RNA sequence: UAGUUGGGCACUCUAGCGAGACUGCCGGUGACAAACCGGAGGAAGGUGGGGAUGACGUCAAAUCAUCAUGCCCCUUAUGACCUGGGCUACACACGUGCUACAAUGGGAAGUACAACGAGUCGCUAGACCGCGAGGUCAUGCAAAUCUCUUAAAGCUUCUCUCAGUUCGGAUUGCAGGCUGCAACUCGCCUGCAUGAAGCCGGAAUCGCUAGUAAUCGCGGAUCAGCACGCCGCGGUGAAUACGUUC
């Protein structure tokens, strides 16, 4: 089984990743990771003023930190355990 | 010279997003849904001392944490008010909405609440100096390490607009670790808009 | 010489051909490929027979006064029918959509400081 | 230019009007706002009043004019000089 | 037995491996002269051997990528110095006095908003 | 003519190309980010407020 | 600057002639950071020098530098309502800089088709104590001598 | 055939946690201070480089056209709908750029090295068609997996021989590819043809102190289509700073 986790804050992402690994390992399944993936970054530059003044800019960035988890020899209990384990709303989780 | 927004400067350093959810294909739709929800909630609970709306999304659900200094007024008797609000929000959003009220202990230390109070008094034609002075008094007694307030416009209906402010303690806007709340409110008077800006520096992080 | 135009002598054959009106560098390469003559040789070094073969290709082609008459006929056609392009040609202004507020010197001519 | 597979372009209303007048001994002026319409042999021999932004300028079609847009024969803006 | 090292210069990263030999240098499965066709850059790569008096003693295999040829040459030089450190700690003093151990941190300065380049500013007309 | 323009933009377009994007918050036609469906002004305002998830002041 | 003299960045010796001076020459002749073209031109010019003259091109180039490098320059000074030149001895750093600058500029102005040919011709003439570069040095010394009355400044 | 397959993560890399740089240590000067100069060590030394950060205020500076707003004004009209046109005009003046005037170059062939980012009806492999723009079939990828994307300067050969040219690429004619309902006003791009001014620029004036200037490409937002602009990325990569009179 493959679990891809994405979040805007690496701190909560690591918390959720540790929870996933802990529950899987407790269930007895083999776990590889967590594996950091190259964080995506996007940049948006906007004129600071509301009229003219092109030279004065401001730049905002959105970062998506991503973690990869691999479960091997997953026991039947692990599937329900991982589906029951609920992450914070700020973390996006994908399975297989 | 212009100054960065105090909250925007610290978002991602020590302040966290109020919209605590993640989405890729639904990002724009969720953002506009949040904006409509926030606007509707402000209009509906204007009288209630609402400060912060934290929105979370879990599949079709929407969890809305509303901070208030009048939780009883917001909740209503037997939760009637919150239940009616959930029905209205469900209609507006088209999906299940869980609502959680939060008590704003020490309301005097909330920038938006202090600014709203000052704006209400100005609309009632209180002396701007006295309004700001009493706001600072209450904030300091609440225990703010510092506070700063500013009112700008046609003070006392004067033809030439100007800005008058007050402060006490410490408001190190350039200190990034400093936990400084900020808010801007508008008081509508017979002569137009007056802008009320409040900075409240609490214990740093 | 070839089409009534005395192409340069020492230059290489492709370039000397380009000196003919109505023939660009790509066209010169194509005609030399058809005639089988190498492109590196100078026209002075070209033999009489190679020159005659080149002449046949060029005559098969449309160049010089023939091409000039054709293009002038097209431009005259526009001007007579009174197209927007025809009026542009008549008034010496850019015909391909350029802006005339600045630049446009190529069509307009030398600047008149008045 | 206009891709070959697409064929020409001519506004259906304008094309319909010219086709209706085809079976005519003497042609009547056709008032159009369709600058985009391409000229056709059917258009030949007619008088078309093309809108130029403020009024319908008449234009007499001919086999030389064919293959162009109507709007090109109706100048938009007037520039006499300085 | 092989002696490893890592070198970095601009965006270039070079994994260097020294093995005792004749001084042959191969980069990414191609000879040094092929990979770096600039004599100055080849001399730059060989600087560590000059300072350490180990000319021809060791052959080099470098897996390098990122950046251009000049940056990769600097990375190869840095990795070679590090590999020499592994070979003999006593070379550290000579290498340091040559500055080969120092990691050249001169990176491409970021473009600034309102400026055409890192520092170039738009042409300014007073009136 | 802001309200009329906003209503017209909301209505379905007559042709595909006619469709254009406005800042759904203020209706500004120019400089509307598809990712956020906001003008630069509203985007900067809400980003400061921290109501746009993930976005924060950039610096490097 | 106002603060004081600043550090001077160093130059490594030339790969084949093992001379910092040749590296500086490559830098001067370089354009748009095209150091490869610059170095090739310098080496071609040195080959031409060795061919047309049996002497070592490095020695010939050093001879040209000795002939072209000035000794006394003139620095303009505004004295009240009158501005005039003042003689000044040239520090060795600026001496080499001016020598290289003059050589490259006059070489680029030469009439030979290729830059390396122009550079080789200019270098050989300068070594022989003739040409535009030597003329520039003579004019600089002449100006300094003419304004020698102001040496006290 | 390929890092492919097996196998391993050691190296690189990715990204969390840490270490480190603090005048911390040493010599000298200094009013026993602050501090300054030098040295060691170290990847980095004195703010290491860069960004974000912009005090009280100033110019009734800019914005009632982002938004909001007191007052004044119009209310079958200064409101609203539609097609078309204009914002793209053009004797002229100015600003900002792009390309050039060439041999440190143009052209032909071969060969090498990046980074930042974007991708669902979107990025598109591969093949075939077309001289080309592109078209057809079709492949993988919601992506460190596939793609855009073998980057250009560079390097090696061959040719050009100082020529308003094999420099230049405007203008123009023709013939076409796309997007779109639609390319005349008024899109971009391609092929053929044509081949303008321009021979390094008066008074004057601009940017820049190092991975900087210069120069070479690449991605991106806006976006059906359309940048020499803007934002960002990396490649190559200099000269000079005596000094504070002006
Ligand atoms: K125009
Ligand atoms: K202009
Ligand atoms: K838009
Ligand atoms: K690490
Ligand atoms: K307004
Ligand atoms: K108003
Ligand atoms: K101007
Ligand atoms: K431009
Ligand atoms: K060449
Ligand atoms: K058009
Ligand atoms: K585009
Ligand atoms: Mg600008
Ligand atoms: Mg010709
Ligand atoms: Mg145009
Ligand atoms: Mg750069
Ligand atoms: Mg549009
Ligand atoms: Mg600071
Ligand atoms: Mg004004
Ligand atoms: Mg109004
Ligand atoms: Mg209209
Ligand atoms: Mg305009
Ligand atoms: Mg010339
Ligand atoms: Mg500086
Ligand atoms: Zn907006």
């Amino acid at each position: 089984i493959r679990i891809r986790l994405k979040a805007y804050e690496h701190r909560i992402l690591d918390q959720s990743a540790d929870k996933i690994v802990e529950t899987a390992k407790r269930t007895g399944a083999d776990v590889s990771g967590p594996i950091p993936l190259p964080t995506e970054r996007s940049l948006y530059t906007v004129i600071r003023a509301t009229h003219k003044y092109k030279d004065s800019r401001e730049q905002f960035e959105m970062r998506t930190h991503k973690r990869l988890i691999d479960i091997v020899n997953p026991t039947p209990k692990t599937v329900d355990a991982l589906m029951k384990l609920d992450l914070p709303s700020g973390v996006n989780i994908e399975i297989k | 010279g212009q100054k960065v927004h105090p909250i925007g400067m610290r978002v991602g350093i020590i302040r966290d997003w109020d919209a605590k959810w993640y989405a890729e294909k639904e990002y724009a739709e969720f953002l506009h849904e949040d904006l409509r929800i926030r606007k509707f909630i402000a209009t509906k609970l204007a009288d209630a001392a609402v400060s912060t709306i934290e929105i979370e999304r879990a599949a079709n659900r929407v969890n809305i944490s509303i901070h208030t200094a009048k939780p009883g007024m917001v909740i209503g008797k037997g939760g009637s008010e919150v239940e009616n609000l959930r029905k209205e929000l469900n209609k507006l959003t088209g999906k299940r909405v869980h609502i959680n009220i939060v008590e704003i202990k020490k309301p005097d230390l909330d920038a938006k609440l202090v600014g709203e109070g000052i704006a209400r008094q100005l609309e009632n034609r209180v002396a701007f100096r006295r309004a700001q002075k009493q706001a600072i008094q209450r904030a300091m007694r609440a225990g703010a390490k510092g506070i700063k307030t500013q009112v700008s416009g046609r003070l006392n209906g004067a033809d030439i607009a100007r800005s008058e402010g007050y402060s006490e303690g410490t408001v190190p806007l350039h200190t990034l670790r400093a936990d400084i709340d900020y808010a801007w409110e508008e008081a509508d008077t017979t002569y137009g808009k007056l802008g009320v800006k409040v900075w409240i520096y609490r214990g740093e992080i | 010489r070839i089409a009534g135009v005395d192409i340069p002598r020492d230059k290489r054959v492709v370039v000397s051909l380009t000196y003919i009106y109505g023939i660009g560098n790509t066209t010169a390469k194509k005609v030399l490929a058809n005639v089988g003559v190498s492109e590196d040789v100078r026209v002075r070094d070209l033999t009489n027979e190679q020159t005659d073969a080149i002449r046949a290709e060029i005559d098969k082609l449309k160049v010089e006064g023939d091409l000039r008459r054709e293009v002038n006929l097209n431009i005259k056609r526009l001007m007579e029918i009174g197209s927007y392009r025809g009026i542009r040609h008549r008034r010496g202004l850019p015909t391909r959509g350029q802006n005339t507020k600045n630049n446009a010197r190529t069509r307009k001519g030398p600047t008149k400081t008045v | 230019g206009r891709s070959l597979k697409k064929g020409p372009f001519v506004d259906d209303h304008l094309m319909k009007k010219v086709e209706a007048q085809q079976g005519a001994e003497k042609k009547k002026v056709i008032k159009t706002w369709s600058r985009r319409s391409t000229i056709f042999p059917s258009f030949v021999g007619f008088t078309i009043a093309v809108y130029d932004g403020r009024k319908h300028v008449p234009v007499y079609i001919q086999e030389d004019m064919v293959g162009h847009k109507l709007g090109e024969f109706a100048p938009t803006r007037t520039y006499r000089g300085h | 037995v092989q002696y490893s090292g890592t070198g970095r210069r601009k965006n270039a990263v070079a994994r260097v491996r020294l093995v005792p030999g004749t001084g042959k240098i191969t980069v990414n499965k191609k000879d040094v002269e092929e990979y770096i066709p600039h004599a100055d850059l080849r001399e730059v790569i060989n600087q560590p051997f000059g300072v350490t008096e180990t000319k021809g003693a060791y052959d080099v295999i470098v897996n390098v990528n990122g950046g251009g040829y000049a940056g990769q040459s600097g990375a190869i030089r840095h990795g070679i110095a590090r590999a020499l450190l592994q070979v003999d700690p006593d070379f550290r003093s000579a290498l340091k006095r040559a500055g080969l151990l120092t990691r050249d941190a001169r990176m491409v300065e970021r473009k600034k908003p309102g400026l055409k380049k890192a520092r170039k500013a738009s042409q300014f007309s007073k009136r | 003519a802001k309200k009329s323009m906003i209503a017209k933009n909301k209505r379905p377009a007559k042709h595909s190309t006619q469709a254009y994007t406005r800042c759904e918050r203020c209706g500004r036609p120019h400089s509307v980010y598809r990712k956020f469906h906001l003008c630069r002004i509203c985007f900067r305002e809400l980003a400061y407020k921290g109501q746009i998830p993930g976005v924060k002041k950039a610096s490097w | 600057p106002r603060k004081g003299p600043v550090a001077k960045r160093d130059v490594l010796p030339d790969p084949i002639y093992n001379s910092k001076l040749v590296t500086r020459l490559i830098n001067r002749v370089m354009v748009d950071g095209k150091r490869g073209i610059a170095a090739n031109i310098i080496y071609n010019s040195f080959d031409i020098i060795k061919e047309s003259t049996g002497n070592d091109p490095l020695e010939v180039f050093e001879q040209a530098m000795k002939n072209v490098m000035p000794v006394l320059e003139v620095k303009a000074r505004r004295v009240g309502g009158s501005n005039y030149q003042v003689p000044v001895e040239v520090r060795p750093e600026r001496r080499t800089t001016l020598g290289l600058r003059w050589v490259v500029n006059y070489a680029r102005l030469r009439g030979e088709h290729t830059m390396e040919e122009r550079l080789a011709k200019e270098i050989m003439d300068a070594a022989n104590n003739t040409g535009a570069s030597v003329k520039k040095r003579e004019d600089t010394h002449k100006m300094a001598d003419a304004n020698r009355a102001f040496a006290h400044y």
